RNA sequence: CCUCCGCAUAAGCCUGCGUCAGAUAACACAACUGACAAUUAACAGCCCAAUAUCUACAAUCAACCAACAAGUCAUUAUUACCCUCACUGUCAACCCAACACAGGCAUGCUCAUAAGGAAAGGUUAAAAAAAGUAAAAGGAACUCGGCAAAUCUUACCCC
RNA sequence: GCUACCUAAGAACAGCUAAAAGAGCACACCCGUCUAUGUAGCAAAAUAGUGGGAAGAUUUAUAGGUAGAGGCGACAAACCUA
RNA sequence: CUAAACCUAGCCCCAAACCCACUCCACCUUACUACCAGACAACCUUAGCCAAACCAUUUACCCAAAUAAAGUAUAGGCGAUA
């Protein structure tokens, strides 16, 4: 069986605090704030990504280029595999050609 | 056998000591049971006794409410309001009360009472329990009742409703002084022998005799 | 103990607690509030009231108290029954059973007033710790308790094992500097001319 | 001492004394029946015979005659719920052989409310008579 | 095969390794001459055991005893209490220099003393 | 002629063949050790 | 001689054995030299007495009267023990200037671990016998290698805890309103 | 898992609803009745 | 326990559906 | 009624049918769980201060005879040399074979045992089947082949 | 640590013939010729019987060494942890 | 009846911050073992699978600012590819 017998209990769903408030806020800084400043900077998250979009090899190659010197000996490995078997793929594998 | 098989198992213990005491709310048994006839100055240093306790306490109406208790107690095990009998009645009143009831219902009707409830004497504790007091009353009770016992399959286990009987009995009551919020609660019974026996049951019954070995 | 162990009625140890919380049990934890000892204002002993749940309305004094899951016990207030006696041929003999009470449930009392009232944490400039109570202020002090080290610190008596007031106090010390050994051995009487040579360390 | 450096003594050195003994003896009751002066003994695995024998002459005052030593093995069969060797720890035992005449044996230790009311709880209650049918036995009538 | 969680012990090896293992007992003397062993007294411990006529302590405190907060005690508070009174004793009436530190008690060198301090010989 | 009894029990051949001292000796035997408290085991050596 | 081994006879067969409190270090600092030596001894018979108890009462598979009576003892020697090691240390801290005496050095192990190797006892130098070279007390350049990966897992743990800490944190500020 | 069929449950019920007078182990299983269903209607 | 509350609301329907049918009330 | 097994050492395992209580082929022998007890050194391991120096001639009852594969053992002069016998192993129905496996397993004595064990849970006594016993007359006619069994038998070829 | 070969020091081999033997018969012991049984079997190679050797190029315990582009091998393209 | 169900343990990615060692004893001889004369020490291109539909020249795997120039100068059985 999966599903469950007993209902679950009712998620409180708070449509109105700090973050659902404040949602939107601060995006259109370059249109109306004399392009002081870009949207791009103002996302917080990872370095290898502010900004920017990317593939599942270009996501990587961004990331070892950028932080791989910092980055663990084995999650350095697993990504040196990862793009040498992606490389392969999208380029032999596959439709259109 | 519990202090043997606990030498023999091997699950030795240290005395449970603890700075918490299990705290009651009636004491064990009676201090002193009323000898009835076949058909004082103690009394009354124990009745002025509870006063000291609690001035605002009289006793000509107290078998009053001894009867109003008795009834509603009784119509509470007919509706099975375990909570208001428990705190109408004591822990130690409670499964001689409730036990054997299990797995049946239960009719009890008042008719009227022919005599009035008459307190027969009062009893109390000294200070040698937990470093608290239990005062006790005893009261005579002449009234005319139904009784009508019905099984798990709702078949009458004897008496009947329609019909009431005589009947004599000596309520023993008792109340927590220590503490303010103690009522008095129906504690036990004498069960005099001399008294005689209820009506049997409609329905026969055998004894398993000594089981004989070879 | 294991981690995540659970406090439940009877203490760690007890036959009733392993029995009901092995090693190998992993039952879900719970999330009391963190109440640090700058803000407990708790002790036992003190009379302390509760106004909601069963038995609401109505105060009594505090048997004890554990400072893990934040739970009162107050004696004959919030009581359920339960059997001790043996269950093999006979019924059991019921009693009443305290409940336990979250510290948020329970409010304490001013002695002089006998009513719930607010508490606020302060000291006084004389020091060293002390509780005082909302709008109306007055002093609250600490109840007093047997401590399980000592059941009567004043009703003692000396035994034979047991060394007597001036011996304990009294001091024989001497600053003289001089090593222990060195110290016992004059006091013994006994010689020894025989000096310690060097020795190689690595 | 267990657990500690001792000096090193090579030809006209000092001699080793000890102020502050850290060792702890077990005299306990035998399983096997020794004669009369043989007595035993449970310590740690560091301790000796001539130690012992120097320790007892000296602490306790009782003259020794002889002794021997010997090793048991706390048995490793024990597993706990995780199959985990359980393992109980290993003791040192010494037979000593005490002097000339004492004779010791082994004398024994233990030769000889809330239950107030629960006990009397139980024998006031009635056993429930046959004749009665299992009714409850309260009401009057 | 052999297991590896159990510990190293005498008992699990052959006669050599029975023989030479040891169950952490120290070492009393020197084996020559046809395994012929050889004790010495030196040694061998001695237990510095005093009278105890006349000794009123007892082991255990009774709880009339009042406290007394900690006082840990350091190298200033030792020489401030107790060299201390030597030196204003010396300083206010004679002369002295750091020539001649014996007079007050010290350790220029431990070779030469009985009980080393630093590698310390003794133990407890 | 029957198999299953080529493990045959020595306590001083275990201790010399696969011993601490010997893997600490050998270079190579040392990248066992240091590769095992990686994983972290509780017996690094036998 | 040997009854000292066992309590007093009018403590056998008793079920709560009369006791005193442990000794404090304070009031032990307070004694002298020869006295603590003399309690030393005492406690040491008591101690055996005690624990002569226990493997007899295991024995006969009962419990002993007094149990917090075993560790009143246990607490007041290693509290004598406490005061005694303060008393020399604060010595050799006066007198030569060292903590813990034994010496030592930091050194790096063949697996690259830096740990405090304690000197131990010898009678002729390090440098003409053969048994301490063999020690080999330096690590070679693939070890260092190693070393990163279990930094690695170091700085795992830490970022495991710390962000379980952070997810406990957040569950409960949501759950009350503080 | 991030997305999981909740609801299997009651699509295969249906099927089974339809099946429920079939002989054997084809009402009480699933795989059975899908051969036999279908194959019915 | 797999996320999602439609599936077990619409069950509780199909439970108290079949409670009525086994013992429905008069 | 069996015993081609047994006893012990070495090797190996590590408390693994000792006492107490409990529940769980039969388990109330427990070899399962919890606790308690245990194997005591003479036996056997754990050794030798240095320098220089000596050491042709087997064993086989070692004698004769007799060889070849040519063999397993010794001290000496000087210097130094006070004390002393501690420590460790000591159990078991046991080990390696995934098992309480018909297997694997060195050494001393016993050569049928002073030691150690039980082929049959009970019944009926069908076929087929496995291991044996006996057989009229014939004695390999069966069979690729005297395979197997019985008996104690010769001669000739290829390699 | 099984096995293939080697290295250090050891152990075993009754008795009957010949009375010299990589000699003949034949125990312990080693190997596994042939037949049956078994084939999830007692056993990832066994049981019962019949057999070859059994004073030697014999068998075997103990310790060490030879490690894969290799080792070992009285070459079976064998053995080197089923 | 056997079963079924739960919501926690904790985990994953980020960001920020550089991170660890009883100081009672023992632990490189056979690790977790108190104690004796050795002259014993590391510095070496990675290779191959795979792609080129075989394969032999060759086939990115980082080493030091995101983006852009730029997949351009160029290299290359001028082929794949770099
Ligand atoms: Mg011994
Ligand atoms: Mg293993
Ligand atoms: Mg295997
Ligand atoms: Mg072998
Ligand atoms: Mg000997
Ligand atoms: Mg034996
Ligand atoms: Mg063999
Ligand atoms: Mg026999
Ligand atoms: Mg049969
Ligand atoms: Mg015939
Ligand atoms: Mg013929
Ligand atoms: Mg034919
Ligand atoms: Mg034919
Ligand atoms: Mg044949
Ligand atoms: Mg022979
Ligand atoms: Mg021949
Ligand atoms: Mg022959
Ligand atoms: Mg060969
Ligand atoms: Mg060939
Ligand atoms: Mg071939």
């Amino acid at each position: 069986i999966g599903i469950r017998l007993t209902l679950p209990p009712p998620k409180v769903v708070d449509r109105w605090n700090e973050k659902r408030a404040m949602f939107g806020v601060y995006d259109n800084i370059g249109i109306l704030g004399n392009f002081e400043k870009h949207p791009k900077e103002l996302i917080r998250g990872p370095i290898w990504l502010r900004g920017w979009k990317g593939n599942e090899l270009q996501r990587c190659i961004r990331k070892r280029k950028m932080v791989g010197s910092r980055m663990f000996a084995d999650d350095l490995h697993n990504l040196n595999k990862r793009i040498r078997y992606l490389y392969k793929h999208f380029n032999r594998h596959g439709k259109f050609r | 056998f519990a202090m043997q098989h606990a030498r023999k198992a091997g699950l030795v213990i240290p005395p449970e000591k603890s700075d918490r005491s299990i705290h009651l709310a009636c004491t064990a048994g009676i201090f002193d049971a009323y000898v009835p006839p076949e058909g004082t100055m103690a009394s009354q240093v124990s009745i002025r006794r509870i006063k000291d306790y609690d001035a605002n306490f009289k006793i000509k109406d107290f078998p009053e409410k001894a009867k109003d208790i008795f009834i509603e107690a009784h119509l509470c095990l007919n509706n099975s309001d375990h909570d208001r009998l428990h705190t109408l009645v004591t822990e130690h009143c409670f499964p001689d009360m409730t036990w054997d009831i299990k797995y049946k219902t239960v009719r009890w009707s008042f008719v009227e009472s022919l005599e009035p409830s008459h307190v027969v004497q009062v009893r109390c504790s000294s200070m040698m329990n937990q470093g608290n007091v239990y005062g006790q009353i005893t009261v005579r009770m002449h009234t005319r009742q139904t009784l009508a016992i019905y099984d798990r399959f709702g078949r009458l286990m004897y008496g009947q409703e329609d019909v009431p009987k005589d009947v004599l009995e000596y309520v023993v009551f008792e109340k927590q002084l220590t503490n303010p919020y103690g009522s008095w609660r129906m504690h036990t019974k004498i069960v005099p022998p001399w008294a005689p026996p209820k009506q049997p049951i409609l329905k026969t019954v055998m004894i398993p005799g000594p089981q004989l070995k070879p | 103990l294991p981690p995540h162990y659970r406090y439940g009625m009877s203490p760690p140890g007890s036959v009733a607690d392993k029995r009901k919380n092995p090693p190998w049990i992993r039952r879900r934890p719970v999330v009391v509030e963190p109440i640090s000892d700058e803000d407990w204002y708790l002790f036992c002993g003190d009379t302390v009231e509760i106004l909601e749940g069963k038995d609401a309305g109505k105060q009594g004094k505090v048997v004890q108290v554990i400072r893990q899951r934040n739970w009162v016990v107050v004696g004959g207030l919030n009581t359920h029954y339960r059997y001790i006696g043996k269950t093999m041929d006979y019924r059991g003999t019921m009693i009443p059973s305290e409940a336990p009470l979250l510290h948020r449930q329970v409010k304490l009392v001013d002695p002089m007033d006998r009513k719930p009232t607010e508490i606020e944490w302060r000291f006084t400039e004389a020091g060293e710790r002390v509780r005082v109570s909302t709008r109306s202020g007055r002093i609250i002090p600490k109840p007093e308790f047997p401590r399980a080290d000592g059941i009567v610190p004043e009703t003692w008596i000396d035994g034979p094992k047991d060394t007597s007031v001036e011996d304990a106090l009294e001091r024989t010390y001497v600053p003289c500097l001089k090593t222990l050994q060195e110290e016992v051995m004059e006091a013994m009487g006994i010689k020894e001319t025989r000096k310690y040579k060097k020795v190689y360390w690595y | 001492a267990r657990n500690v450096v001792y000096p090193l003594y090579r030809l006209g050195g000092p001699q080793l004394r000890v102020f502050r003994t850290n060792f702890f003896i077990q005299l306990v009751r035998p399983g096997v029946a020794q004669p009369e002066d043989t007595v035993q003994f449970r310590i740690p695995m560091e301790m000796t015979r001539v130690d012992l024998r120097n320790y007892l002459e000296g602490i306790y005052n009782v003259p020794v005659a002889a002794v021997r030593t010997r090793v048991q093995h706390g048995s490793n069969k024990r597993r706990d719920h995780r199959n985990v060797r359980i393992k109980k720890p290993d003791y040192k035992v010494a037979y000593v052989q005490l002097a000339h005449g004492q004779t010791f044996t082994f004398p024994d230790l233990f030769p000889e409310d809330l239950y107030s009311m629960l006990e009397e709880e139980r024998q006031q209650r009635q056993s429930s008579d046959p004749r009665r049918g299992g009714v409850p036995s309260w009401f009057g009538l | 095969g052999a297991d590896r969680m159990s510990k190293w012990t005498s008992k699990r090896g052959p006669r050599s390794f029975r023989g030479r293992k040891g169950r952490g007992a120290k070492g009393i003397g020197f084996l020559t001459s046809g395994w012929r062993f050889v004790q010495i007294k030196e040694m061998v411990p001695e237990f510095v055991v005093p009278d105890l006529t006349g000794f009123k302590l007892k082991p255990y405190v009774s709880y009339l005893a009042p406290e007394s907060e900690e006082t840990p005690l350091t190298a200033a508070q030792l020489f401030s209490e107790a060299v201390a009174p030597a030196i204003e004793k010396d300083f206010k009436d004679g002369t002295f220099d750091p020539d001649n530190l014996e007079k007050y008690g010290f350790e220029p060198t431990q070779e030469g003393k009985l009980f080393q301090l630093y590698p310390r010989n003794f133990l407890r | 002629k029957a198999r299953g009894n080529e493990y045959q029990p020595s306590n001083i051949k275990r201790k010399n063949k696969h011993g601490w001292v010997r893997r600490l000796s050998t270079p190579a035997g040392v990248q066992v050790i240091l590769r095992r408290m990686l994983k972290g085991r509780k017996s690094l050596s036998h | 001689g040997l009854e000292e081994f066992f309590d007093d006879p009018k403590n056998w067969g008793q079920e709560k054995v009369k006791s005193g409190a442990a000794w404090t270090c304070q009031q032990l600092r307070n004694k002298s030299n020869e006295d603590l030596h003399k309690l030393w001894y005492v406690l040491l018979k008591e101690r055996n007495m005690l624990l002569t108890l226990e493997q007899e009462a295991k024995r006969q598979r009962l419990p002993m009267p007094s149990p917090e009576r075993l560790d009143k003892v246990v607490d007041s020697m290693d509290a004598l023990d406490k005061v005694v090691q303060e008393r020399e240390d604060a010595l050799r801290l006066l007198q030569t200037g060292q903590e813990r005496a034994r010496p030592g050095a930091w050194r790096r192990d063949i697996f690259g671990r830096i740990i405090w190797h304690k000197f131990k006892q010898w009678v002729i130098p390090w440098h003409l016998n053969k048994r301490y070279n063999r020690k080999r007390f330096f690590a070679l350049p693939y070890v260092d290698h190693f070393l990163r990966l279990e930094r690695e897992k170091r700085a795992r743990i830490k970022a495991r805890k710390e962000n379980l800490e952070r997810k406990k944190a957040k569950i409960l500020l949501k759950k009350f309103p503080h | 898992l991030r997305n999981r069929v909740t609801d299997r449950y009651f699509r295969i019920q249906e099927v089974l609803k339809h099946a429920r007078h079939f002989r054997g182990r084809k009402n009480r299983c699933y795989r059975l009745a899908v051969r036999t269903v279908i194959r019915a209607f | 326990v797999k996320k999602g509350f439609r599936a077990a609301f619409r069950f509780q329907k199909e439970l108290e559906r079949q409670r009525l049918l086994r013992c429905p009330p008069p």
